[PDB]
């Protein structure tokens, strides 16, 4: 319930400062290797929670092709975990595949609700 | 023959269960009998009727 | 706390009736039924158990009835509304010595003896703590404790000082099966007679425990097959991704 | 249609435990819902059948208990089976909670299924205590003495509610009564609130060690989960019929076997070993009102921890900090429960202090900062600018 | 409340009696610690403190 | 009844994932395949993965208590013996 | 959508006594259910505040009751609401089946639901005798030993079926801490029944006076029909309250003010007044298996009513015979319930016998033949040949 505005505020206040982007990003790609997810073939935007209007709001404004492969990264994680196993070493998801695909999808979701949210608290200067 | 064996003990379900209803009967009776067995035979010498054997003699 | 008032802990001995598949030996209870009424009866009662649980256990009928017989319970009052004796009976408790707490604590200076029919299940230490404080009065109470008058020694009690005196000494009961009746040896059989007072259960609770450890663990290894075969479909199936022509 | 799905009973039958979908993913934490039925069903007839031979007087409890443990046909059976099901029951529920403390499952759907499990949480430590209380050894008359007059710290109405649970003026046969009674009932209302616990799982399903959705495959509890809930009953079944006829005091204190005084105080009094932690909260605040206040609260601070879990992902899975933090917190429970055993002595109470602290400052302090943390790690981990 | 009381009993013996879950002394108050009662600390002890009120009775304590 | 409100669990049919195309599954009857395949080989290997993945986290925070509380535990055997007793009466008052 | 609706909790009680749509034409007879509901509450709360001073042993039993009525405050009120609202709930439910039989409730659409509300009557007649055989007087006891004496006519297992009931050799403590503990668990099990009870009633809606669907008007339960259960409700409360404080042991036999002893017989021995017609089936066989066989028949008998109604229109609104006849059946059932409790002496067993013979052949002569005559006098009454 963070909500990707702020993730995304700070997150950038970071990568676009000298000091502290090389010193912090070191520390989040071991902290991205340790989680493990790529192990089981899965992007980072697979793991967002979708039970809420914003996320569906983007996965359905999601385009129709990477539905398809997210769905398929989603039913063969289950499958994965299923057997206690990983993948093998080839399925695993690299570093320059693992993009943010549903991040604009979720931050136009975002800024129309709070604008909405801004508009409906509105008061005009009289 | 595992096909006489299936026809005649796993087709109908009736005489399964009738076939696991009669060996539940008798595998209780004789799993109480070796299981008391067992259990006075390993507390020999130490049971009331172990002693009033010796007392009686 | 201090190690004093905590009472110094019992140690391990290896009673006949310790492991799951032992049983109490029976000869050892009715050595310890002698041990009870020659000594303890005198102070202690075990009004928990009744004459008829000993009868197969460790005396015969006709013992129980006659050790029932020597003692006299209150009867239901005769014709005339006086009060009336009886000769115990088979369905009667084990009459304790004082007729209540008042006259207790007045033959005992002022202290209560607890009741021992569940006295090894009410310490901590089991048998052990009950042998080791039958066995374990000092001869001197060591050098510098302020022991009160009327109170013995005794580290294994907590705090040291108890109320009861050292009260086996050797060769103070005749065994009918010539047993040598040491401090030992009586406080070994007072000890598993009490132990079986506190859990008269016992063979029937480890006979049943054997067929009930049995059971389930062939059921719990049986149902391990059963549903790896019910599962090995959604286990062993597998996904293949062609992505779809645009349109 | 199938007769399972027309009739009124029988599709109710079926959408909770035959054609209920379940996410194929979740593993054997998912067993624990159904191992607490279990233990409920154990609980309840094993109850009754010792209740047909229980008499409630200051008088008759503990020598009635002692009844069936004596001369009633397989009344140890009965009474072992209560006593160390009752604990393996609140095993069984501490793992069910620590299960859904893990894997996120008390978020944004499923609020109310962890409120309602909160409640019946509360219910089921009423339960055991009452039942405790209706054993009136020694251990237990001091329990519900402490316990009860904790309640004399509310400032104007406090003697006046302690006196009228009591019944009288201290812990005597009206207690005794009034506690039997509502701990033949407070089960019924567990039950009732366990039909509400799972109306409200059926509306979302469960959800799965993932934390993503499971909505794109799924399989029927029939014939798959069914098999593998029946698993872990026969080895819940086998672990409690070692523990019934093998160790059947282990799990007790032996002061139970004395039977009640009001004269002679036991010099350590504790609770069962499931209520320690609590014991230890409330034991390490120097105030009597403000100890009631923060045990109570320990209880509720489950309730707050939906709305300060700060991170865009269901669950400790694929989180570091976050399962380094959850263990830190499941092994201060531990140490509390194992300073709750202990006596007021000296690192004892500095222990408790500092165990209680971590225990607040898990929900309210760790998990917001940690789950940020998380959040931008995980952002600028692989994104570039 | 019990109405226990007084004339059949010396000194030379406590009673400690219980009632309404209440264990309490009762004592006949000697002359001896009478005015060793009143030799007392006032708070070089825990106790600042008034035999007055705790006792009324001069000749009986409970 | 009245339907009640939007839940994100529909039932068979009706789910309510999204779209799926281009995925196939395949799947063999249980009857002719072999359960315990492979229980000796993952039960040495794979306990070892991930045992070797899950055992920080569980044993640094027990390591942690367990050593506090044998610390504690030796402290309060100190305080209460008769070498330590002149640290007991300057320790709690 | 109205939170009322898009609840999971408030869903259920929204489509049951809020949205819930009932036909417009239902009188005032369609208030027993929620009079019964009423009633059940009643009893529920006032046995458990009976039960926190309830000893149940056989030396304490009925000192444990007048203990309730000398000593606790507001007790009389608590007992006397209980056995007088315990018969007031067993008037209402005649009520109720009365109506259910006048109007054809039991026919094809809600046979399910007729025979769920079979089962709840019998287990409120097993709840209220061993709730009569708690307090254990003289009547109490000497109707458990005949009532309990009847199962001994198993001619295979009947000595030890009615040891096993006994827990011994006659009616002593055991059996009446037996009967404690059931007569607490049975009403939790009546309260499971009424709630399968409206699941069957809601898949298909009541029925109405006039036995032709109510599908064309409907009118929501909520400020309708609970005003029209509330003028109800007041009026059982107001007569409830005349009988427990002006007139609380009129029902009551004065013989349960004796305490149990089984060495006098009391020279006659009847249980409370509603279970007499059944007594007087009981007693009109001149056998105690065929007699035992015959009771349970008696109330058996209501399950073969859907499959003997032989008519084409539901209830008795516009038939003359089925009017008669019914009323002949109510009044029969009134001369039973009095000839239960006289002795066997030489009118009243022929009369027993009579009017056992014309309960029995209402249902399996008298609806059918009468069933047959009204269709057929419905047709040629209005079709021209
Ligand atoms: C000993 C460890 C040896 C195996 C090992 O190294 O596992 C590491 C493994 C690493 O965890 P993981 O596989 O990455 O996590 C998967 C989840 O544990 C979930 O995995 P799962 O639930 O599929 O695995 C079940 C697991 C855990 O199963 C349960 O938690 C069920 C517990 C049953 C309770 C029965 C009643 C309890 C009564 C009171 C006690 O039981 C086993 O570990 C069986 C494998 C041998 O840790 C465990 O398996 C936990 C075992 C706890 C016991
Ligand atoms: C007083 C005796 C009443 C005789 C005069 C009433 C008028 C009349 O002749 O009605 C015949 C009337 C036939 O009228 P219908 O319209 O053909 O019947 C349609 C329904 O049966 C009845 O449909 P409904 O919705 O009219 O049902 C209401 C009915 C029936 O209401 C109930 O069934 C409620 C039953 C009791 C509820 C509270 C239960 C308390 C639990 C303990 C019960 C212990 C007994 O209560 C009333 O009849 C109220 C009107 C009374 C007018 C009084 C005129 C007196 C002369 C001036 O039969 C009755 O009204 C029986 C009720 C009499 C009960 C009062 C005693
Ligand atoms: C004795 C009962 C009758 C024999 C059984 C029979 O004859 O069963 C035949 C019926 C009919 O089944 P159907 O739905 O295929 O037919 C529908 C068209 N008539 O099955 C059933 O009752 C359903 C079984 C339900 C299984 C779930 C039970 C879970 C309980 C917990
Ligand atoms: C405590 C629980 C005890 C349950 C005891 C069983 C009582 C059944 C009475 C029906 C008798 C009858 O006469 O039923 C008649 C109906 C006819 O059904 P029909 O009209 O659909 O078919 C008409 C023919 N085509 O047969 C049934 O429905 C069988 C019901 C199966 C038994 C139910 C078992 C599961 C109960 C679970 C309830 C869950 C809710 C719990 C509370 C939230
Ligand atoms: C007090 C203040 C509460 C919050 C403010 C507020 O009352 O909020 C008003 C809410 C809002 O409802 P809405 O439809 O406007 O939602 C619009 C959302 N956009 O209404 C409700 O709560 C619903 C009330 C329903 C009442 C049902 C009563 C049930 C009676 C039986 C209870 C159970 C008995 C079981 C035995
Ligand atoms: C076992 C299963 C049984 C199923 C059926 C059960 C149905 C319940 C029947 C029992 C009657 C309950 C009455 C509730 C009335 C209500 O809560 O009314 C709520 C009404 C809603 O008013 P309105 O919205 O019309 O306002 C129109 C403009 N706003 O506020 C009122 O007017 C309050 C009037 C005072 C009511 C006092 C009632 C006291 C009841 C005592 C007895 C309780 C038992
Ligand atoms: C005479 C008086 C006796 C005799 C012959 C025995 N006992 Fe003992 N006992 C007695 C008193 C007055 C007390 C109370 C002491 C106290 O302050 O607690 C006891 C105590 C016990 C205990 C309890 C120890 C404990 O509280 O931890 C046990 C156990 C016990 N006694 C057992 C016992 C046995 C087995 C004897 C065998 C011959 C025995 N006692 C003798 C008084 C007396
Ligand atoms: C919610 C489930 C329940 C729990 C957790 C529970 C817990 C307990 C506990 C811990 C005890 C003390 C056992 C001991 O220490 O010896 C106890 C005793 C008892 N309980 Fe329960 N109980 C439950 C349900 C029930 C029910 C439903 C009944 C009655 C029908 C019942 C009847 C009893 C009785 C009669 C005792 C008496 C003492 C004894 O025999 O142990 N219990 N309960
Ligand atoms: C009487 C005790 C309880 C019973 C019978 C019970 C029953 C169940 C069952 C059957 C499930 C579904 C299976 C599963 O997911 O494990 C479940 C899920 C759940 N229960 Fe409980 N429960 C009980 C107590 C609690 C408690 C005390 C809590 C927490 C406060 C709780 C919280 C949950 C949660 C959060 C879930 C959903 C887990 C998930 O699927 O993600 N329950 N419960
Ligand atoms: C289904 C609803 C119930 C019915 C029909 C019912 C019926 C009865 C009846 C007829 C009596 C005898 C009254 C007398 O003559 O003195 C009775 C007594 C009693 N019932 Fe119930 N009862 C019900 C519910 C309950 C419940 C749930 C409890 C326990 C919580 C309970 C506790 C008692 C007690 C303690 C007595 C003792 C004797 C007395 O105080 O009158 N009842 N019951
Ligand atoms: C604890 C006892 C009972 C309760 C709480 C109960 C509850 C209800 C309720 C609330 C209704 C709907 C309102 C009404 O139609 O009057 C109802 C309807 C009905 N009940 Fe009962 N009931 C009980 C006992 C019985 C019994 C003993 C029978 C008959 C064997 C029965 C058969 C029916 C029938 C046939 C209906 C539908 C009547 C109709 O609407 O046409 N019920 N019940």
């Amino acid at each position: 319930p963070q909500s990707f505005t702020s993730i995304a505020r700070i997150g950038d206040y970071i990568l676009k400062s000298p000091v502290l982007s090389k010193l912090c990003v070191p520390v989040a790609n071991q902290f991205i290797n340790l989680a493990g997810y790529k192990k089981l073939g899965l992007k980072f935007d697979d793991l967002i929670a979708e039970e809420n209007p914003i996320m569906q709001t983007a996965l359905r404004r999601l385009p129709e092709d990477e539905s398809y492969a997210r769905a398929y990264r989603i039913i063969r994680a289950h499958q994965t975990e299923l057997t206690h196993h990983l993948l093998p070493r080839n399925e695993w998801i690299k570093a320059q595949e693992d993009v943010p695909y549903l991040l604009p999808y979720i931050l136009e979701a975002e800024a129309a609700a709070k604008e909405k949210d801004e508009l409906d608290n509105i008061e005009v200067s009289k | 023959s595992f096909s006489s064996l299936y026809k005649t003990f796993f087709k109908r379900n009736a005489v399964f269960v009738g076939t696991i209803f009669a060996g539940a009967f008798v595998f209780q009776t004789v799993f109480d009998t070796a299981i008391t067995s067992w259990y006075e035979n390993h507390n020999k010498g130490k049971l009331w009727k172990d002693v009033k054997a010796r007392i009686a003699a | 706390m201090t190690a004093a008032e905590h009472g110094l802990h019992a140690p391990a001995y290896a009673w006949s009736h310790n492991g799951p598949f032992e049983t109490f030996d029976h000869a050892s209870i009715r050595r310890g039924y002698q041990v009870y009424r020659e000594v303890c009866a005198a102070c202690h009662s075990l009004d928990r158990v009744a004459w008829r649980t000993l009868v197969g256990v460790s005396h015969t009928n006709e013992e129980v009835r006659n050790m029932a017989e020597e003692f006299e319970y209150d009867d239901e009052p005769d014709e005339q509304g006086n009060p009336k004796k009886r000769p115990g009976k088979l369905s009667d408790y084990i009459p304790g010595p004082y007729p209540n707490e008042q006259a207790a604590r007045a033959a005992n200076q002022g202290a209560l003896p607890p009741d021992l029919s569940l006295i090894v299940k009410a310490r901590h230490g089991g048998c052990d703590y009950i042998f080791s404080l039958l066995t374990g009065y000092p001869d001197e109470p060591p050098a510098g404790v302020a022991l009160p008058p009327g109170s013995n020694y005794n580290p294994y009690f907590p705090g040291g000082s108890i109320a009861m005196a050292r009260v086996l000494f050797d060769d103070m009961v005749e065994y009918e099966d010539g047993t040598p009746a040491t401090t030992s040896q009586m406080a070994k059989d007072v000890t598993t007679f009490l132990n079986w007072c506190a859990e008269p259960e016992h063979d029937e609770r480890k006979r049943l425990g054997l067929k009930t450890v049995i059971i389930l663990s062939s059921l719990y290894l049986l149902s391990i097959w059963v549903k790896k075969f019910k599962w090995a479909g959604i286990k062993t199936r597998k996904f293949v991704f062609n992505p779809p022509k645009p349109r | 249609m199938a007769f399972r799905k027309s009739n009124v009973y029988l599709s109710l039958v079926n959408s909770y435990i035959i054609d209920s979908p379940q996410p194929s993913s979740i593993n054997y934490w998912w067993n624990m819902g159904s191992l607490l039925g279990l233990c409920l069903v154990i609980q309840i007839v094993t109850g009754i059948f010792m209740a047909m031979h229980y008499s409630s007087n200051i008088e008759l409890a503990f020598s009635s208990v002692e009844h069936i443990m004596r001369d009633v046909h397989n009344g140890y059976i009965l009474r072992y089976l209560h006593a160390n099901g009752a604990s393996f029951f609140f095993m069984v529920m501490f793992m069910h909670m620590a299960k859904g403390l893990y894997y996120g499952s008390y978020r944004s759907p499923r609020v109310t299924l962890w409120n309602v499990g909160v409640i019946i949480f509360i219910l089921t430590i009423a339960t055991a205590f009452l039942g405790y209380c209706c054993v009136y050894g020694q251990m237990s008359h001091w329990g519900a003495t402490v316990i009860t007059n904790l309640f004399s710290a509310i400032p104007f109405v406090g003697n006046d509610i302690v006196s009228w649970l009591w019944g009288g003026f201290s812990v005597s046969n009206p207690t005794i009564q009034r506690f039997f009674a509502l701990h033949y009932l407070v089960p019924f209302i567990i039950a009732a609130m366990v039909i509400m616990h799972l109306m409200a799982l059926h509306i979302h399903g469960s959800s799965n060690p993932l934390g993503i959705t499971g909505n794109l495959d799924r399989i029927p509890m029939h014939s798959y989960f069914i098999f593998k809930d029946l698993v872990t009953v026969f080895l819940f079944m086998l672990i409690l019929a070692l523990f019934v006829f093998y160790s059947p005091n282990t799990l007790g204190h032996p002061d139970n076997y004395i039977p009640g005084n009001p004269l002679v105080t036991p010099a350590s009094i504790v609770p069962e070993w499931y209520l320690l932690p609590f014991y230890a909260i409330l034991r390490s605040i120097p105030d009597k009102l403000l100890g009631v206040i923060t045990m109570f609260a320990a209880i509720l601070v489950l309730l707050v921890l939906p709305f300060t879990d700060r991170s865009v992902v269901r669950g400790n899975t694929f989180k570091v900090l976050s399962k380094f933090f959850f263990f830190i917190f499941v092994f201060n429970f531990v140490l509390l429960g194992q300073i709750g055993a202990c006596h007021v002595e000296v690192p004892y109470v500095l222990m408790g202090q500092i165990a209680t602290f971590i225990y607040f400052a898990y929900f309210l302090i760790i998990v917001p900062v940690i789950s940020t943390i998380e959040n931008v790690l995980f952002y600028i981990g692989r994104v570039n600018k | 409340k019990v109405e226990v009381n007084l004339a059949a009993i010396p000194l030379g013996k406590n009673v400690v009696v219980k009632w309404q879950g209440k264990p309490v002394f009762i004592r006949h108050r000697t002359p001896h610690e009478i005015q060793e009662a009143n030799s007392v600390d006032m708070s070089a002890l825990k106790d600042p403190q008034t035999d007055a009120d705790r006792v009324k009775d001069p000749q009986w304590l409970i | 009844g009245p339907p009640s409100g939007k839940t994100y669990m529909g039932w068979w049919g009706h789910m309510g994932g999204p779209k799926q195309k281009g995925i196939t599954s395949y799947a063999v009857s249980p009857y002719a395949q072999k359960p315990l395949q492979g229980i000796f080989h993952n039960a040495v290997f794979n306990s070892f993965r991930r045992f070797k993945s899950q055992f920080l986290y569980v044993l640094i925070p027990a390591g942690i208590y367990w050593y506090w509380w044998k610390n504690g535990n030796e402290y309060n055997e100190f305080l209460y013996s008769k070498a330590g007793r002149e640290e007991l009466e300057r320790v709690n008052v």
